[PDB]
């Protein structure tokens, strides 16, 4: 897909 | 000044394009320094370093030219590029001050690490490292000194390399970051001295995979010889036909080593510590992890394979892949020699370029 996330 | 203007960052100064505004310390050599700014014309936060007396000595000015020369063998977005490079001086004659603008990313593998990540996002990290590695090796480069923390992210998922070639430090990371020694990190025919080649980055990311799944550092050496046993013990004695490559009275000592037995890779990595058709994955990035976390350089797999494996293959794009760099580094640099003020000028040249 290539929209994908991460959160800090 | 005109079309620059200073600002005070800490007891030292800034004097940067008016573009660049918000200017505020996030790392300090040493070395240099580096301050997050806003980019007017581009609406975009950058990283902007100031080098720290490059001309002091001969050797300070060679790492300066060396430096800009580096970042201009390179266009890949998996690796951290020059978005500018200025200096506030006019003339040659009073020409002392150097900055070098970056992308700025919100973060650096180390605080990924501590993540839970799943196959997706995991592998696709691990793909965009691979990509950024081979480009590195396109262009005569090969790292050796890759760790968490000169592997920088974006909130979106995004991956850039730093500090390719540089000492340690010397480069960007160790002015800044969570840090961490490259120790750690380091493959064995480094270590051991034999020296090394293209998939001695391919042992960096096997150990940095090992830690974003176990949530630890795979080989915590307090030093070097605690380094090998580290390794060793979890991974077992290396067949001799590697040992036999040994320096004499290294060779010995490897070879006085007690005999220990490597864990099994599932054993290294239980299935506890990954996440169903996605437990597939799990056979494919513990495969992967024990080709490349292999002793012996020969019987390592290779980045274009990595490239290749199931696990990864998913992310496969030409275009992100075969992408070549603008420029071969000659390392018939390494070994040129200059004057300051003649190294100096190298540098001015490369600025007004």
């Amino acid at each position: 897909k290539h929209e994908m996330t991460l959160k800090f | 000044d005109n079309q620059f203007y200073s600002v005070e960052v800490g007891d030292s100064t800034f004097t940067v394009l008016k573009r660049y505004q918000n200017l505020k310390p996030i790392g300090s050599g040493a070395q240099g320094i580096v301050c997050a700014a806003y980019d007017a014309v581009l609406d975009r936060n950058v990283a902007i370093k100031k080098l720290s007396r490059p001309f002091q000595n001969q050797t300070h000015a060679k790492r300066a030219y060396r430096e800009l020369v580096l970042m201009k063998c390179v266009n890949h977005k998996n690796i951290i590029s020059l978005l500018n490079v200025f200096t506030p001086q006019k003339t040659l004659e009073e020409f002392q001050d150097v900055y070098l603008v970056m992308e700025l990313m919100d973060a650096n593998l180390c605080q990924v690490i501590q993540m839970e990540l799943d196959h997706e996002r995991m592998s696709y990290l691990l793909y965009q490292m691979l990509c950024g590695i081979k480009h590195l090796h396109s262009a005569g480069i090969i790292h050796r000194d890759l760790k968490p923390s000169n592997i920088v992210v974006k909130s979106d998922c995004t991956l850039k390399i730093l500090d390719f070639g540089l000492a340690r430090t010397a480069g960007t990371s160790f002015m800044m970051t969570p840090y961490v020694v490259t120790r750690y990190y380091r493959a064995p025919e480094v270590i051991l001295g034999m020296g090394y080649k293209e998939n001695v980055d391919i042992w960096s990311v096997g150990c940095i995979m090992g830690e974003m799944v176990r949530h630890k550092i795979l080989f915590p050496g307090r030093d070097y010889i605690d380094q090998w046993n580290k390794v060793i013990e979890q991974l077992g004695t290396p067949c001799p036909e590697f040992m036999k490559k040994l320096q004499p009275t290294v060779r010995n000592y490897v070879e006085n080593r007690p005999k220990y037995a490597g864990l099994t890779f599932p054993k290294l990595f239980p299935d506890s510590l990954f996440p169903e058709h996605n437990k597939l994955k799990a056979s494919q990035a513990r495969d992967l992890l024990s080709k490349m976390l292999v002793i012996d350089p020969a019987k390592r797999i290779s980045v274009d394979d990595a490239l290749q494996h199931p696990y990864i293959n998913v992310w496969y794009d030409p275009a992100e892949v075969e992408a070549p760099p603008p420029q071969i580094y000659d390392k018939q640099l390494d070994e040129r020699e200059h004057t300051i003020e003649e190294w100096k000028e190298l540098i001015y040249k490369e600025v007004m370029n």
